[PDB]
Order: C-alpha cells, then structure tokens, then sequence
C-alpha cells in the first residue's frame, strides 16, 4: 500500500518535490527512472484518451498508464493548478476495488500536508529550500 | 451541509482586524532607523503609544509616508488572502479552473463565499461594466460599525475611516494573485440607501 | 451559577465563527511582518508584540466585563479562576490549568493544552532559540489585569513548538493598585 | 442500447463475480463481455480510445488477475492480446488521436517485450528495440503535440545509440536539449546526459565540433563540465569537476564568461595600508580544491573606475578564504564617491564574472 514515488507539480513545468521513499541506502534505486515517468505525466494531462470532468465538484483520480512494472496516478487538482502524482508497483498493488479509496485517502493526505506547509506564515515568499525540507521531513513523518 | 467543526469568538477578531491599522502605522513611524509611554519589564523597558494617537499622527501624516503605509496594508492583506483563498480550495468549488477568462464566474465566488467567510455575510449587489471593470456593493461594512464619528466633525470621520480599507483591497487582491495575475483595483465609497462601501476590479 | 457554568454558558448567546482558516494566520501574517520589516530581529518582535497586545488588553477588559458581570478580583485564587474558567473559555473556546504556585501563593503557572494561535507553525531553525511566539496572550494577560486595579507582569517560560516542554505563562501579583479617592 | 450495453455488461460482470468458483475459465467471461463491449462501441472517433481504456483497465485486471513469472509469457499472450487489438486499432490512415493511441499500444507492447527479454539475439536486441523505438518515435512526432515523451523518447534512443560504443552520439550533440533539460526543472535526467555527452567527449578523438552554429571549440566539454560541476551533488563526485578544470587546463581555448555561482565572495570595510591603500578585504568561499586567480574587484566613481584590489597568487583552499585584496593607485585622491561595480572576476586561464 505504501508508494514507490510521489511528485507534485505546480501550473509551470517545474517540480516542487520529487519525494522517494528509503534515500538513505542505494537499494538499486534510481531516481532517474522516476523522473522519466514524471515528466511524460505532465505530457499526459492534455491527452484525450482520459479527461476530467468538471460537473462534480471533488477533483477526481484517474490511472494515466504502466511502465516499468509501476503504476502512476494522477489527480489534477483543478483550482490552483496544482498537479500531483504518486506511483505504485504490481506487488504491492491487490488488484481489489476497496483499495481505490484508501488510494484517494493518500492523495487527500498529502495535499493536506502540502496546503499545510506552503500556508506556514513564516517562511519567506519565494521558492525556498525551505518548503522542500519541511515537506521531506513531514513525508519521513508519514512514510519510514 | 451544516459543518459544525470547531470555532471561536467573532468579537476578538474583529477587534484585531481594527488593530491592524495602528499596528501598521507604529511598525512604520517606529521603525527604530535612529505624548508617548513607558513600562516596566524585568531589567527592560518599552515604549508605546495608544492607537487614537496613532490615527490622529495618521492625521498630521506626511504625504509620501501615508503611501508608504499603505502598501504594507495591502501587503498583510494580500498575505491572509492568499493563504485564506487557498483553505478554501479545500471547498473544492466547481465554478473556476484557472487564470480567470470568465472575470465574473469568480466574482460569483468571492461574494458567495469569502466575504461570507470573513464577515458573516454576503456582498448584496454587484453591477457588471463588461469590460472587466465590475461594481462590488454593500449596505455596512462590519468592522466599521463600532467606529464612532464624533459630534458634527464628518470630513475628518471621512478621512480616518477610509485607510481602513486597504485590508479587502488586499484580500481582494490576494485572492486574485493566487488564481495567476495582478491588474489594477481601487476603492470607492457609495452613501448608502436605506438604513456602506464599493469596489472596483480587473 | 458557578464560573464553569457561566463561561459554557455564554457559548449559547455569542457571535462564531471559524478558528482555523481565519484568526491563525492573521496573527502569523502580523508577525510575518514584524519578521520581514525588523530584518528577522527576534527580541524586538516581542517588544512590539507586547505593546499591541497591551493595547488590545486595555481595550478586551471592557467587553469581558460587560459580557459577564463580575465583582473585582483580589488575590491569586479568584483570577486563577476566572481566567481559566471563563475567559479563555468565551474568548478561545479552551481552558488552560493552573499549577506551580509559591508557598505565599503569589505567583502560578499557566500550561495551555490547545493554544489556537499556533496551529501547526513549526518556526525555524534561528528562530528557534531566541523568539517566543504567542506574545499577544502575554499582552492581553497584562493590558486586561492591569485595568482591575492590578499591576501585574506575565511571561512565557516555555512552549511546544520550540521545545519538548508545554505551554505555560508565568505570573507574579507585583502589588495591589491604590484606587485614587481625593481632590487634593 | 449502447449506454444500457455498457450497465447492463457492468451489472452482469459483477454477478458473475459472484460466484467465486472457476476463475480461470472466468477469463473467457471476460474476453466475451469485452467483445460485447466492443461490438456495440464499433463506431466512436474518440470514445473507441476510450474502449481502448476499457481495454487497458482490462489488461491492467488481467495483469492483476495472473501473478508468476511464467504468466510473464501469459503476458506474452497479453502482447497478442494488444497485436490483435493493434488490429483491432490499425483502421485508420492518419490521424491525431488515432496516432497517439497506436504509439500507447505499441509503448505497451515495447514495455511487455522488454520484461519478457530481460528474463533471461543480445545484439539483435538492441536493433530490434531501436526499430520498434524509432516507430514509437515517429508515431509520437506524428502529432501537434507531446514533445515531452519525445524528448524522452529521443533520450532513450541515445542511450540506446550509447548502450553500443558510437562516436556519432545525438545527446551530446544536442546541447540544445541538454540545456532544455538542464537549465531548469530537472536534475536527475540532466545529471546523467551531462554524464553521458562527457564521456561521449571522452571517447570522442575528434576536434570537429558541432556544425549546427558556429561553436567549434575543444572547450565545449569544458563549457558542458561547467554547468556539470555546478549541476553536482556534493564534494564526493568532486573528482569530476576537477578533472575537467585540468582538462581545460591542459588543453587551453582561454576565452570564457562563468557566472561563478560555484563560488561565494563577500566584502568587508575598506581601510588603508603602507604607500598604497590595501581597501576591501574580502573572503571567499569555493568547491574546487585549488584555484589560483588574479581576482579584481572593480568600483565604479561618479565618472570614473577604480579596478583595483587584485591579488596575483591565491594558494586558499577554504571557505572564508579572507583574501588582502591590496588596492594600488587610489583614484581621486581616495575620495568616497566610488560605488559598487564588482566584476570580481577570478581568471584562472578562463573569466568567471560574478
């Protein structure tokens, strides 16, 4: 149930956090394989073989593609323009439809906690390194 | 549909609201760049001033200073409007995507639920100029009931009320700067009608 | 009847509204400015902290007053009472508990269990050593003691977001104020 | 119909799960509501992508329903079950939706491909991949859009261009799109193709240059080693930087302009000395373990320049490194007009004007 990745992303190109679980061994872990998924998820935004539908008013989840072994999904939070996707390997996946919700109780409780350290009054406007060692240290907190 | 989460007084945050003012023009005329008061600290010692004073030094005020004031009221207010705008994306309204090509659909959502949400209430009109230009409306402003006017002195009254306002200006302004842009929005006054203050935006 | 009652009660005939995404961080935004203005000073923040909540203390007493009316207070054990019973209680909807006095019972201590002015802050590393935060409760807890004919002086000695102890406010009598009777 | 299809075949899947017995021949239940799915979906321009979907949902629930490592090969079977779907998707001579569903079908059969070979022709591989990568290439670049699994695409493709010993290497030679992928957002991709354009320079034995410009220069990888050193991860891969400065070094090509943001600089107050006045000591802070420089901090008067304070050896290797910086022929008989103009260029065979 615990994710291989996350990544949000804001309305430009760039990403504000490219969290993996577990950097402090090697593990045969390379970011560099995550990052190519993450940026072909900013190209499979505009594609038309998934859309989100704009009538409901909760933002909704969607299941972009697989590779690698590895599942990603997306949730395009629509207001602020913020983009944010996690990943998960075929493992740790059951295959189930009552995981789906306990999929969307991950993605509300890390945009809980990205709402929760951008609005922190004290830091400085600007893109500090700040807000990515506290949402680091507040992820550690949510995933050893 | 009826949250009931946890609250507090509305009394205590109206009054800071209003302390806001005197607290702007005392971190500007006391920056510390080298009547008033004193106290008594452990081996420490401050010194103020009241906040009437203060608005009535906001009276003797220097022209280019009185500006210089009131970008940090604009400021505050852009910072709790900012972060206010963003506690209610947790609302997930359905009206708006992103850097605003439909002006008024957004204006339907400030009026309906952020100045429900600081003010208890709604906006009761807005006039719709469809260049962009739009006519905000209402009848009282909540945190300028308790002011007082004083006895038959109203073109001062005028003049110390009105830089209370830059603080919707920046809330206003905040909540338009977090959905992308800054465009031009200023003040207006508009006697009321039947027994407070308008708005104009881009 | 009894100052629990009173301070639950007045919840039933008062003005709400929302404790988070309102009243948290307009007083982070105010002490963001008092950051970024005094170019991140750290002692001067809390002087002039202290002055406005003195001010906004002075100008509190009043209304906490008029909303519930209460004989003048006298000693330690009464204003240890209606403090932690009902004023917190109508002003912050929490109550605060009340240890560490003296053996001549002038002084106590003031642990806060939920402070709602600092919901979920955590202030950096400078910041850390050399600043309190809540110093607006500091200068009401003056400015409102200090207009019941009480000189008084209230500090913090410690809080949760700087340390591992919890939240409380020392606080000495320092003295009775003569009310002033004569022409002269 | 084809909306009460659609119910129906979901309400009636569901009550044939059920029933919990025969999972395996459950699968032929399933390939028979998916063709009764399809046969009602027979003429959609884009909804049909999205009967892909309810393919790949599908091949996902497949995918999720057969767990060993010889259903890799019933994955096998899946790479028949996308060919035959691929002929099921291939009625069409041009389009743009159709064109960027044919390249996710065959990114699909690439990816089934590539996990069944790596099980276990070694250099037919490589041919083979980069054929189906070059079609999964131009299928992509057939659209007015999706330049960035392009880009992504073409990176793969060099790599697999550089997964073979090549001196031809696009990546490298493509400096353009390193910087694209370098300048900003993105420090893991370029921290690699920088890794990889330097090591194609390393076994390149050539002096001919890029001819896309006029930048025909043996201090390109010099300038890529630049941006490198600053794009690094710390002083444990300091080696690298370097042996790329005594690169540079030993094969200068001395004309350069760096932003210098690998090293810090800070002044302090200007003061006096014996015959000429020694004003504006600084310290500074580097990450390179030596470095000797002629460094000269400029400063500009109302009318006039004073472009003293430069010091000839410079054997400091710390951060803080409180250089003199002694200041000879004082303009304008030392008045204080003179403000700030700092180049506080290091030259060390190459500028670097912070």
């Amino acid at each position: 149930l615990r994710p291989c990745f996350v990544s949000l992303i804001d309305e430009s190109d760039k990403p504000i956090l490219i969290y993996v679980p577990n950097e402090a061994e090697n593990e045969m872990n390379d970011v560099l394989k995550y990052n190519v998924l993450s940026n072909i998820s900013l190209d499979y935004f505009e594609s038309a073989l998934v859309e989100w539908h704009s009538l409901d008013s909760k933002p909704l989840l969607k299941s972009i593609f697989q590779l690698e072994g590895v599942s990603v999904f997306a949730m395009l939070i629509k207001q602020t323009g913020l983009k944010i996707v996690i990943g998960f390997e075929q493992k740790s996946l059951s295959g189930a439809d009552d995981e789906f919700e306990a999929i969307n109780q991950i993605f509300e409780t890390v945009r809980k906690i990205y709402i929760r350290v951008k609005c922190n009054p004290l830091l400085v406007s600007g893109d500090e390194k700040s807000i990515i060692k506290s949402l680091e240290r507040k992820f550690d907190e949510l995933f050893i | 549909f009826e949250n009931s989460l946890p609250k507090v007084s509305q009394s205590v945050y109206q009054m800071l609201l209003n302390e806001m003012v005197p607290l702007a023009m005392g971190i500007e005329r006391q920056i510390s760049g080298d009547i008033k008061r004193l106290k008594i600290e452990e081996h420490h010692t401050v010194d103020i001033i009241r906040s009437h004073n203060l608005i009535h030094e906001l009276y003797k005020a220097d022209e280019e200073e009185k500006e210089k004031v009131l970008a940090r009221l604009r400021n505050i207010g852009f910072q709790i409007g900012l972060k206010l705008s963003e506690l209610l994306i947790f609302s997930n309204n359905p009206n708006l995507k992103f850097k605003e090509m439909d002006l008024l659909l957004i204006m339907k959502f400030i009026c309906r639920d952020v100045w429900k949400q600081i003010f208890g209430k709604q906006i009761d009109n807005l006039k719709t100029n469809h260049r962009g230009t739009f006519y905000l409306l209402d009848y009282d402003y909540r945190p300028i009931q308790s002011f007082s006017l004083e006895e038959d002195a109203k073109n001062e009254e005028l003049k110390m009320i009105e830089p209370f306002l830059e603080i919707p200006v920046g809330i206003i302004r905040g909540v338009l700067s977090s959905l992308g842009y800054s465009s031009e929005e200023v003040i207006c006054l508009a006697s009321f009608i039947d027994r407070g203050v308008s708005f104009h935006v881009q | 009847r009894s100052l629990k009652a009173m301070g639950e009660e007045i919840w039933k005939n008062k003005t709400e509204k929302i404790n988070t995404e309102l009243f948290t961080l307009t007083y982070g935004s105010i002490v963001a400015q008092l950051c970024q203005d005094y170019e991140r000073d750290f002692n001067k923040v809390n002087d002039h902290l202290y002055s406005m909540g003195y001010n906004i203390g002075c100008r509190l007493i009043e209304d906490f007053l008029a909303r519930t009316a209460l004989p003048r207070c006298e000693n330690l054990v009464k204003t240890s009472e209606v403090l932690s019973k009902c004023a917190f209680k109508i002003f912050l909807n929490i109550t605060p508990n009340i240890t560490n006095w003296s053996h001549n019972k002038d002084t106590f201590s003031l642990i806060l269990d939920e402070n709602p002015l600092a919901d979920f802050v955590e202030l950096p590393m400078d910041a850390m050593k050399s600043l309190w935060y809540s110093n607006i409760l500091c200068g009401v807890l003056k400015g409102s003691l200090e207009m019941v004919q009480l000189d008084c002086d209230v500090w913090f000695v410690s809080d949760i977001l700087r340390g591992d102890s919890q939240t409380e406010i020392k606080v000495k009598l320092n003295r009775i104020l003569k009310d002033e009777i004569p022409i002269g | 119909p084809f909306e009460s299809s659609s119910k129906s075949d979901e309400s009636l899947g569901s009550i044939i799960i059920e029933g919990t017995l025969d999972k395996f021949q459950l699968h032929k239940y399933f390939f028979i509501r998916r063709l009764r799915l399809l046969k009602l979906e027979d003429q959609t321009l884009t909804a049909f992508v999205g009967a892909f979907q309810l393919i790949k949902n599908f091949i996902e629930s497949i995918s999720i329903e057969y767990r060993k490592s010889v259903r890799l090969l019933e994955f096998k079977h899946y790479f028949i079950t996308s060919m035959l779907s691929y002929f099921e998707f291939e009625n069409v001579s041009n389009p743009l939706l159709c064109e960027i569903k044919a390249e996710l079908l065959m990114l699909k059969r690439d990816n089934w491909v590539q996990g069944v070979m790596a099980t276990s022709e070694t250099v037919f591989q490589e041919n083979f991949l980069t054929l189906t990568k070059e079609i999964l290439s131009l299928f992509n670049k057939c659209e007015g859009k999706r330049q960035r699994i392009v880009d992504i695409l073409s990176i793969e493709i060099g790599l697999l261009y550089y997964q073979g010993k090549k001196y031809e290497e696009a990546v490298s030679l493509f400096l353009s799109c390193y910087e694209y992928y370098t300048q900003t957002n993105w420090n893991s991709i370029g921290l690699k193709i920088l890794q990889v354009f330097i090591d194609s320079l390393s076994h390149c034995p050539k002096l001919d240059v890029l001819q896309i410009d006029g930048e025909s220069v043996s201090a390109s990888a010099v300038l890529t080693n630049a941006f490198l050193n600053i794009l690094k991860l710390c002083k444990d891969n300091d080696s690298k930087e370097i042996w790329w400065k005594k690169f540079m070094d030993l094969q200068m090509k001395v004309h350069l302009a760096r932003a210098n943001v690998s090293a810090i600089e800070v002044n302090l107050k200007s003061y006096g000395f014996p015959e000429d006045i020694s004003t504006k000591t600084m310290r500074l802070s580097l990450k390179n373990m030596g470095g000797d420089v002629i460094v000269f901090g400029a400063s500009d008067f109302l009318l006039k320049k004073g472009e003293n304070k430069l010091i000839l050896e410079c054997r400091d290797i710390m951060y803080g490194e409180f250089s003199l910086l002694s200041f000879e022929i004082i303009v304008e008989g030392i008045t204080f007009v003179k403000e700030f103009p700092e180049n506080q260029d290091e030259f060390i065979v190459v500028p670097e004007i912070y």
